[PDB]
């Protein structure tokens, strides 16, 4: 009850998953270069 | 047995953490695509092109012989 | 450089986004621990 | 009451010191022939022609040959998968020039290996055990299988056995490497991760319940002395255990549970081996590991390496010089 | 550098005359290439018979050369032997030769052009196009 | 109360992720490590250095990505950001290989954070610190084989590149280039490895197998409580069928717990013991004796001898690629083969 | 029945173990099951149809099942060419609706028929504990095996023939007329050694054999489920098997295993039942057809192929096997039992004759050795071809190595599972399977071992 939001864990959850995901679509974006 | 912070799954499965992720996600998704469609991550990392391997004038590969003038070699391999 | 900016500006709208939706619990729990 | 009855009750005795069982009547005669004869062949066995080319290779004590380069050398060739039995030989000296031994260890010591699995479930039959830790020793038993029978089934000839001696092992894992891409396979991935996480979970388990031991003894004698054989209490605190280790990374990474722990100890490295003796064994019939090269083009059509590439340098350097007078035509076919 | 003109341009007969492929033809002779001749032409040698590759060197030497564009497109209608005396209809898979050769009988005229382009494209963008088996 | 006892309460807050004073140590070190990995396979070339590609952006899938070493013409340079190498451009930086000094060093440095979280968190809970004393294995291997071995070679272009590929071709090439099959402390620790996998499996499933049935499901795993103080499983029973099946069997458990830790720790520390020497070409390659016996007996042939010969096939087929700052020319004439390959 | 861990005793991770005793349940579970067999079987099919260019061989495409139906002497005629793509495109469509028809049926008596079967009819509600009903079940369907094998029988003899790689003229859909009924030769297969040269079973080389096999299996197999209904398990059946669901399971798993092994094997070394025309060429026939390419080479060039030594001494192109017989050099020497449609032609009594080496080779022989030299069963998991030192331009692995490993992977996997599932019958007939009694621990009441 009445947890708070930011945390230690707040951060590492976040510093990790934020640039996972833009890694992610930069290489779904890279699937699509051609030669 | 629980250390204080809210728990995951009281978390992902509320309305308010969906309405902000409905849009972080996508956003950070679509920056990486940006990122490489756009062609910037090239020029930030220095990582050739599809047609940058070769050039007209060198038809071998670009092996760093200098000690430390490694900017005036790289130019010179264009 | 356009490529900077156009990169950059899902990055301020997911910033921006989760702001508006967390902002006044935010200031709560900011005054929570002064 | 019967002589065969006695004789029954004597063989399914748990009062044996070595347990027996039916199993063991079939493991302890092949188990003791294969290693009668391959003491015997490794010491003293005259040099065998494995690649069937009138180039006999010297693999016992005897002839010149250290512990790390001895061998029982696998069977010619000329043989491939043809049952080659002592009495199918005209001589001893034939049976012993054309490899004969590999093929008598080599069968007897599979019998021994599959009884002895069967002799552990039927010795954890009559203690009242569960009975699936011969399903455990099946993952060993299938790599050997793999490396002693499938891949020489697969190949075609024995003689692709791995040879029974140290740097045979070695020359056997190089020629597959040249012709299988064994790294680039992810069975052989699995393999890895079996072996190196089995080794860390020993690791991590061994070093967590020497960490959490109750203190029963002094400094001065060893802490082993605070254990006794037959104790019903546990001999080290689990929750201190799990307490360290959820702190180690965070809780609910921990098993707090120790049916559970024991469970993954023993499932982890016997599904990665079950993995890797699957890729030996399909690799048998050369459905071999990743092809990468030249995988990357430059937009002109010019090849861009990867380390796929240089790997498949390597791989091409073995294969052009392995059983270099053995080929007569362009492909290496099996 | 990118898949220039010049990289496309290659010799059609023994005269002198050039002609200059397409993205679009070198891609279709590239296809073919895969599709059909790679399971004994892979990377320009020849599993059945390494004597007679396609390198540059084996295709100038053959009676008569074989490395232009109309003597190749000939060659896949009627192959014959590297001093061209042998007929090789019934030995090597051509066009002229369906009921034997089923793998090629819907290949045109322009896709043979094509394979017969990619062919003499292929050596200049790779240094062990034609060489030994083992390479 | 003192700021460093404030410092130190807040830092030892019992929180999901648990901090420390190695914390401040561990997790930034570690993130310039994973992410300097995460980063060089997703963008950054080797194309410069080893005339490879080595990323997703250039079309390299998860086995071919790599962080490559650094080009060898560097030396041992610690190729800083900022050093007289890049001079703080962060594009020529990537180029010349400085990530690989970068994710090496960092994870050093990480990985010694680990270790004083190990004891941190083993001070803190009450218990003895063997898991920190296991983890020096993984300590001696990757100071041996990441920074020892290049360190005695010519430069950090003759270490491991962080990739999968890159690490098989470190394989096979100390394999052809330094018999290292052969060398009796990789040998220890293959011994090491496989009995520890070997342990862990036969630990596992012993357990498992002699387990009191201390509940009616036949799902046996709810029949255990962690407060209990009983044994779960029958370590009389499972003594009995090792000694009947095996000859031997444990009857100590703390022992078999030690045994557990001491076998896979040894292997690695032998294992790096053997590629120290490896950094200096104290090899394990040849049996002298075995040698000059093929030299002066053309029937003699071992194994061994074979090895050899698929050794130096290795080396002249894979260097010129391999080591291209070198411009090794080797004519196709010069290749060792055999017939008809 | 209980579909929870407090009502069973079992977890979601066993939750198919909740329905050993529930038989109305257990028939649904069967039955869908069935369905996803014959769906795989349909969808597959039109896959493969869809895919299929029929002027292509089969083998380039990877197909593993219009090579079977092919095999049967569908949509084929000479040399393996396709005639007809209909009935290829008939059996996909036949299993997939019928799959739509075994899924329904599943689907009920799993989720709305009865739980238990035996308060509903007798003839159908069993119980594992009751002899005569298992061997009752087993008898049905033995019957139904057999008609089976009768129906490959009919196919082959009434109903337009199987093809015969082995045929006159060449290969060919060809009615068999006169199979193998002689016991001798059908049993004598049964008594061949499973080693080089004898081959066990794995060497059935002719369409009559087959088909005459197929005759004595579905007489067998008829007379066995005759014999099952009208019998019970007699005592030293009773005393030495474990009578339970859950062992019976385990006793069809160690079946299956078996077959799986020997499917792997006959689909990598067999060139009859599994035609080369459609299965490409084996490991076996591909080395050989490298030795006999390159003999046809060098002897059109003028080598002495007879008097031609090697660099160790033996013969380049022709040696003599260990019992003599004149067999192609170099390392497929190891693979000198094989025996093909192309080859046979040039054997004599001895072996491979001269006579027929110098003049007896047709071009189509040499077509041949050059496609299944360059299509042997090599190639990369990313379906790369040839040795796996070449280059990415050949996109093709055999689908005799597909078919060969999947089976060896699957045979490998359900003898683990006749273990666990044999080792626990064991073990939960004997009432330990859940793990030692504290108070009556039996190790605490034996003697000590020394
Ligand atoms: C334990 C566990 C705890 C964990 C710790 C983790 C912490 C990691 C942080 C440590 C990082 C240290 C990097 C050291 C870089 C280096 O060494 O860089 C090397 C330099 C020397 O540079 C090298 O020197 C060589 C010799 O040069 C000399 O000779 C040349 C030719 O004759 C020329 O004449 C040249 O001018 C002349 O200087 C070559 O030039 C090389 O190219 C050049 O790189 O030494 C130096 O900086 C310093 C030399 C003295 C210090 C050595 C300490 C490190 C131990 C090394 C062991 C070495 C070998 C044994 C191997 C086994
Ligand atoms: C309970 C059981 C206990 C029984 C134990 C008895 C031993 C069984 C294992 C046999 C050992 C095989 C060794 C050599 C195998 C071999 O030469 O080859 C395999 C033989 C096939 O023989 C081959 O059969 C061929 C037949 O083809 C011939 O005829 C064909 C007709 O079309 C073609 O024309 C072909 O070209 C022509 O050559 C040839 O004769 C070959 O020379 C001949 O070698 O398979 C066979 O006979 C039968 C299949 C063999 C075993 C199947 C695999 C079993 C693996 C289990 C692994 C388990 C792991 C679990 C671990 C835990
Ligand atoms: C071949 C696969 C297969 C089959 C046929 C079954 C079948 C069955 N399972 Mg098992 N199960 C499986 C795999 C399978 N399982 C796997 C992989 C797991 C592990 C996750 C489990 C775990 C499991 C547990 C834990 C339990 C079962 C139970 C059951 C039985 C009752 C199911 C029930 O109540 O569902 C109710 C589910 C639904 C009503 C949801 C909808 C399901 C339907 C079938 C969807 C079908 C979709 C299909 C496309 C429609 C086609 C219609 C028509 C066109 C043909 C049933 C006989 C239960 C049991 O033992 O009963 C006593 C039970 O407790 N299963
Ligand atoms: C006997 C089984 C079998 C066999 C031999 C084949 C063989 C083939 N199929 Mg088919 N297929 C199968 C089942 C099978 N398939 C099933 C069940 C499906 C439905 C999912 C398909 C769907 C399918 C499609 C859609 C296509 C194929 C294609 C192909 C071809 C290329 C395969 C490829 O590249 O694989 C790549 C290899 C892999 C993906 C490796 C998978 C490894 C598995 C997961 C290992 C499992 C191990 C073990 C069982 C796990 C147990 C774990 C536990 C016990 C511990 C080849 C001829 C392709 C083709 O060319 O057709 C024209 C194609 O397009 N198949
Ligand atoms: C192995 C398969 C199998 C088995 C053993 C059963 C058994 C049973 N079913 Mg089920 N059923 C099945 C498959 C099966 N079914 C399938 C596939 C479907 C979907 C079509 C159904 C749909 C179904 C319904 C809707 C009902 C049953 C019912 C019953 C029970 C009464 C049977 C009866 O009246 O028989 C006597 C009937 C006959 C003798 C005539 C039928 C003869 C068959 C159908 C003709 C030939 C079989 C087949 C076409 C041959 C080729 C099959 C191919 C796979 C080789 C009995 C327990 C009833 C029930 O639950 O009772 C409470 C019920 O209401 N079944
Ligand atoms: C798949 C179908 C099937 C199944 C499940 C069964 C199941 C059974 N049969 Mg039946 N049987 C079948 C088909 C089947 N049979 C057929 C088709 C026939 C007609 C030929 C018979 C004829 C038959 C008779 C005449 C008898 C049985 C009996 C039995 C029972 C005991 C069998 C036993 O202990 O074997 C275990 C086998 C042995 C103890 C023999 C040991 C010999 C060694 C171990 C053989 C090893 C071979 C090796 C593993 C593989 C080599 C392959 C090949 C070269 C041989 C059991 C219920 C018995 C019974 O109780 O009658 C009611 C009985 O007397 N069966
Ligand atoms: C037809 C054969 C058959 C049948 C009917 C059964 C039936 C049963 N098994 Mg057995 N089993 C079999 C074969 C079979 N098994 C084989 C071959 C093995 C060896 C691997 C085992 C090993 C085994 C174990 C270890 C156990 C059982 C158990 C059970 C019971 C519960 C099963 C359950 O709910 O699963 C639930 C299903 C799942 C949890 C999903 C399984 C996930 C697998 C690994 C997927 C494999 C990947 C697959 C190839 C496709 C790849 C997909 C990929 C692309 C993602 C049930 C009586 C349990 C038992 O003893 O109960 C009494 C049990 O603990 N089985
Ligand atoms: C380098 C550098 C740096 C650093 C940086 C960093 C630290 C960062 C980062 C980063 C990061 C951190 C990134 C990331 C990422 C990621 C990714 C790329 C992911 C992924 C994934 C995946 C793809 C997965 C998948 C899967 C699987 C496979 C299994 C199961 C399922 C799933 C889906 C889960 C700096 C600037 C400081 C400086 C300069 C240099
Ligand atoms: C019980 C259960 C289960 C299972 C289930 C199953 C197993 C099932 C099934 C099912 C099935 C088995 C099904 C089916 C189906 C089919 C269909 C639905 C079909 C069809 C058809 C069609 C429609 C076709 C069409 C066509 C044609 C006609 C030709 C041309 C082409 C086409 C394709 C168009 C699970 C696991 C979930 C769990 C829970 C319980
Ligand atoms: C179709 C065909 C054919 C024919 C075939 C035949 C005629 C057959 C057969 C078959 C048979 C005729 C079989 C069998 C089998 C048997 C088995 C597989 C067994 C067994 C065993 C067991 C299982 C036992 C067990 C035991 C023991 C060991 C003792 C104690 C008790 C018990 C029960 C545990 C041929 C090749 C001509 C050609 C191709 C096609
Ligand atoms: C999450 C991924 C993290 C990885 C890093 C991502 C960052 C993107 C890379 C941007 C590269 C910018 O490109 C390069 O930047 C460096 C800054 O170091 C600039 O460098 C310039 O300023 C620095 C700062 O004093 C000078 O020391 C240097 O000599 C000069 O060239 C280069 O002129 C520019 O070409
Ligand atoms: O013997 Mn033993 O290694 Ca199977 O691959 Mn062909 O064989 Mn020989 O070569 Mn490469
Ligand atoms: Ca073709
Ligand atoms: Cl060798
Ligand atoms: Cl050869
Ligand atoms: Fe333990």
């Amino acid at each position: 009850v009445t947890y708070p939001i930011f945390t230690v864990r707040w951060l590492a959850v976040h510093t990790l998953a934020v640039p996972s995901v833009f890694f992610v679509g930069a290489i779904a974006a890279m699937q699509f270069i051609q030669r | 047995g629980t250390t204080g912070e809210r728990p995951f799954s009281d978390i992902v499965t509320s309305i308010r953490y969906w309405v902000i992720h409905s849009i972080t996600i996508p956003m950070l998704f679509i920056a990486g695509w940006l990122f490489v469609s756009t062609g910037l991550a090239y020029d930030a990392f220095g990582t050739p092109r599809p047609d940058e391997y070769f050039t007209q004038t060198r038809q071998e590969l670009p092996i760093l012989q200098e000690r430390y003038d490694i900017n005036q070699e790289i130019q010179e391999f264009n | 450089d356009w490529r900077v900016i156009v990169v950059v500006s899902p990055l301020l709208i997911a910033a921006t986004w989760a702001a508006i939706n967390i902002g006044a619990a935010a200031i709560r729990q900011l005054q929570d621990v002064l | 009451a019967s002589l065969w009855e006695q004789f029954c009750q004597w063989v399914t005795s748990t009062n044996n010191r070595i347990y027996v069982g039916w199993f063991g009547t079939l493991m302890i005669p092949t188990l003791l022939t294969a290693t009668t004869c391959f003491i015997i062949a490794f010491i003293a066995a005259p040099p065998v022609d494995i690649d069937g080319i009138r180039e006999p290779v010297a693999g016992s004590l005897l002839y010149g040959n250290n512990i790390i380069s001895g061998a029982v050398v696998p069977s010619s060739n000329a043989i491939g998968l043809h049952f080659y039995p002592i009495w199918e030989a005209a001589s001893l000296d034939e049976w012993l020039y054309n490899g004969g031994p590999y093929q008598l260890v080599v069968f007897h010591f599979l019998i021994g290996i599959f009884c002895y699995m069967g002799r552990q479930w039927e010795l954890s039959y009559r203690l009242g055990m569960r009975p699936w830790i011969c399903v455990a020793y099946s993952a060993p038993v299938s790599a050997a299988t793999a490396v002693f029978l499938i891949y020489p089934i697969g190949q075609g000839s024995f003689s692709d056995g791995m040879p029974l001696g140290i740097s045979g092992t070695f020359n056997f894992m190089i020629v597959f490497q040249a012709e299988h891409n064994i790294l680039m396979h992810p069975f052989h991935m699995l393999g890895v991760a079996g072996v190196f996480g089995g080794s860390l979970f020993s690791a991590m388990h061994g070093s967590l319940v020497t960490s959490s031991l109750v203190r029963e003894t002094t400094e001065v004698e060893s802490q082993n002395y605070g254990y006794k054989f037959g104790q019903e209490e546990e001999t080290y605190n689990i929750v201190a255990a799990h307490g360290y280790f959820g702190r180690l990374i965070f809780q609910y990474a921990s098993f707090n549970n120790s049916r559970s722990l024991h469970f993954f100890l023993g499932a982890w490295p016997v599904i990665g081996i079950w993995f890797t003796a699957m890729g030996v064994s399909t690799m048998a019939f050369n459905l071999n590991g990743f092809n990468f090269n030249q995988s990357i083009l430059d937009s002109q059509g010019r090849v861009i390496g990867t380390w796929a590439d240089v790997l498949n340098r390597a791989n091409i350097g073995f294969e052009v010089m392995h059983e270099r007078n053995a080929h007569n035509f362009p492909l290496d076919l099996a | 550098v990118e898949l220039t003109e010049s990289t496309r341009t290659i010799p059609l007969d023994e005269a002198g005359g050039t002609t200059t492929l397409t993205a679009r033809q070198f891609t279709n002779g590239q296809k073919i290439f895969v599709d059909t001749c790679t399971q004994c032409h892979l990377q320009g040698k020849t599993k059945t018979n390494n004597n007679v590759s396609l390198g540059l060197a084996d295709l100038a030497g053959a009676e008569p050369r074989r490395d232009n564009v109309l003597a190749l497109v000939e060659f896949l209608k009627n192959p014959k032997s590297y001093d061209g005396e042998d007929d090789y209809s019934e030995l090597h898979p051509n066009i002229s030769r369906p009921d034997i050769y089923p793998e090629m009988r819907n290949y045109t005229e322009d896709d043979i052009f094509d394979v017969a382009g990619y062919t003499l494209i292929a050596p200049k963008l790779d240094e062990r196009w034609g060489g030994t088996i083992y390479f | 109360r003192g700021w460093f006892d404030v410092l130190d309460d807040w830092l030892k807050r019992d929180r999901f992720v648990f901090i420390g004073w190695s914390g401040l140590l561990l997790f930034p070190c570690a993130f310039m490590a994973l992410g300097g990995w995460l980063t060089g396979t997703t963008f950054v070339t080797s194309w410069y250095t080893h005339g490879l590609a080595s990323s997703y952006l250039e079309g390299a899938n998860f086995l071919t990505v790599a962080v490559s070493s650094p080009a060898d013409a560097f030396g041992h340079s610690l190729l800083f950001l900022w050093g007289p190498e890049a001079q703080g451009n962060l594009t020529r930086w990537f180029q010349i290989g400085g990530l690989w000094p970068f994710v090496a060093l960092h994870g050093a440095f990480g990985l010694i954070g680990f270790m004083l979280r190990q004891f941190e968190i083993s001070r803190l809970v009450g218990i003895r610190p063997y898991n920190a004393i296991a983890f020096s294995g993984p300590i001696a291997v990757f100071v041996s084989v990441f920074l020892m071995y290049p360190l005695g070679q010519s430069s950090w272009f003759f270490a491991p590149s962080f990739g999968v590929a890159g690490i098989f071709r470190f394989i096979l090439f100390l394999q052809g280039f330094h018999n290292w099959t052969l060398n009796p402390f990789h040998m220890m620790g293959v011994a090491g490895i496989l009995g520890g996998a070997l342990l862990c499996a036969i630990h596992g499933a012993t357990v498992e197998n002699t387990l009191f049935e201390d509940g009616e499901d036949s799902n046996t795993f709810r029949a255990f409580e962690p407060t209990q103080a009983e044994e779960t499983y029958s370590m009389v029973t499972a003594n009995r069928f090792w000694s009947q099946i095996f000859g031997i069997a444990f009857s100590n458990k703390r022992w078999l717990h030690f045994f557990m830790l001491f076998v896979p720790v040894t292997g690695l520390w032998m294992s790096s013991v053997g590629i120290v020497g490896l950094a200096l070409n104290l090899r394990a390659y040849d049996f002298v004796s075995q040698e000059l016996r093929a030299a002066e007996d053309p029937e003699f042939e071992t194994f061994y001898t074979a090895n050899i010969l698929l050794n130096e096939g290795m080396r002249a087929w894979m260097a010129p690629q391999d080591q291209p700052h070198e411009n090794f020319i080797f004519p196709e004439e010069v290749l060792p083969r055999g017939n008809a390959l | 029945g209980g579909r929870d861990l407090p009502s069973t005793g079992f977890a979601w991770w066993s939750g198919n173990a909740r329905l050993i005793n529930l038989s109305g349940k257990l028939l649904g579970a069967h039955v869908a099951h069935a369905g996803l067999i014959v769906f795989w079987a349909g969808a597959m099919t039109l896959f493969e149809v869809a895919h299929f260019i029929p002027e292509k061989p089969m083998y380039e495409q990877g197909l593993i099942l219009l090579p079977h139906i092919a095999t049967l002497g569908w949509g084929v005629g000479p040399a393996g060419e396709v005639t007809d793509i209909f009935p290829f495109f008939v059996v996909g469509v036949l299993h997939l609706i019928s799959s739509a028809v075994l899924g329904l049926g599943g689907i009920y008596h799993a989720l709305r028929g009865p739980e238990v079967l035996e308060e509903y009819s007798s003839f159908f509600g069993y119980d594992w504990k009751d002899k005569n009903q298992m061997t009752n079940i087993i008898g049905y369907h033995l019957i139904l095996l057999g008609c089976g094998a009768l129906l490959l029988v009919f196919k082959a003899m009434f109903f337009g023939g199987v093809y015969d790689t082995w045929a006159p003229g060449g290969g060919d859909v060809r009615v068999i007329t006169n199979p193998t009924l002689n016991p001798a030769i059908i049993f004598g297969y049964l008594l061949k050694a499973p080693f080089g040269g004898e081959g066990w079973i794995i060497s059935v080389n002719n369409m009559e054999d087959i088909i005459g096999g197929h005759i004595w299996i579905g007489l067998i197999c008829i007379s066995g489920g005759i014999w099952h209904i009208l019998t019970k398990p007699f005592g030293w059946a009773r005393r030495a098997l474990i009578w339970s669901g859950e062992a019976y399971l385990s006793y069809s798993l160690g079946a299956l295993s078996l077959m799986g092994f020997i499917a792997s094997v006959f689909v990598w070394f067999n060139n009859t039942a599994y035609p080369s025309e459609f299965y490409g060429p084996t490991g076996m026939e591909a080395s050989q057809s490298q030795a006999f390419t390159f003999l046809v080479r060098d002897q059109r060039l003028g080598a002495n192929i007879a008097s031609a030594q090697g660099p160790t001494g033996l013969g380049k192109y022709l040696m003599r096997s260990p019992s003599g017989e004149i067999i192609f050099g170099g390392e497929t020497m190891r693979f000198w039992d094989f025996r093909g449609p192309w080859l046979e032609p040039l054997r004599g009594p001895n072996g491979l004759d001269l006579d027929k080496l110098r003049n007896d080779i047709q071009p189509w022989q040499v077509r041949r050795a050059a496609e299944y030299m360059t299509h042997a069963p090599l190639g990369s998991l990313n379906s790369v071809g040839g040795v796996i030192t070449d280059v990415n331009s050949f996109n093709y692995v055999s689908p005799r190595a597909w078919l060969a490993t999947s089976h060896f992977v699957l045979g490998f996997f359900f003898l683990v599972g006749h273990l666990w599932h044999a080792g626990r019958a064991r073990a939960a007939a004997a009432g330990f399977e859940k793990g030692i009694d504290r108070e009556t621990e039996p190790t605490l009441f034996m003697p000590d071992l020394d």
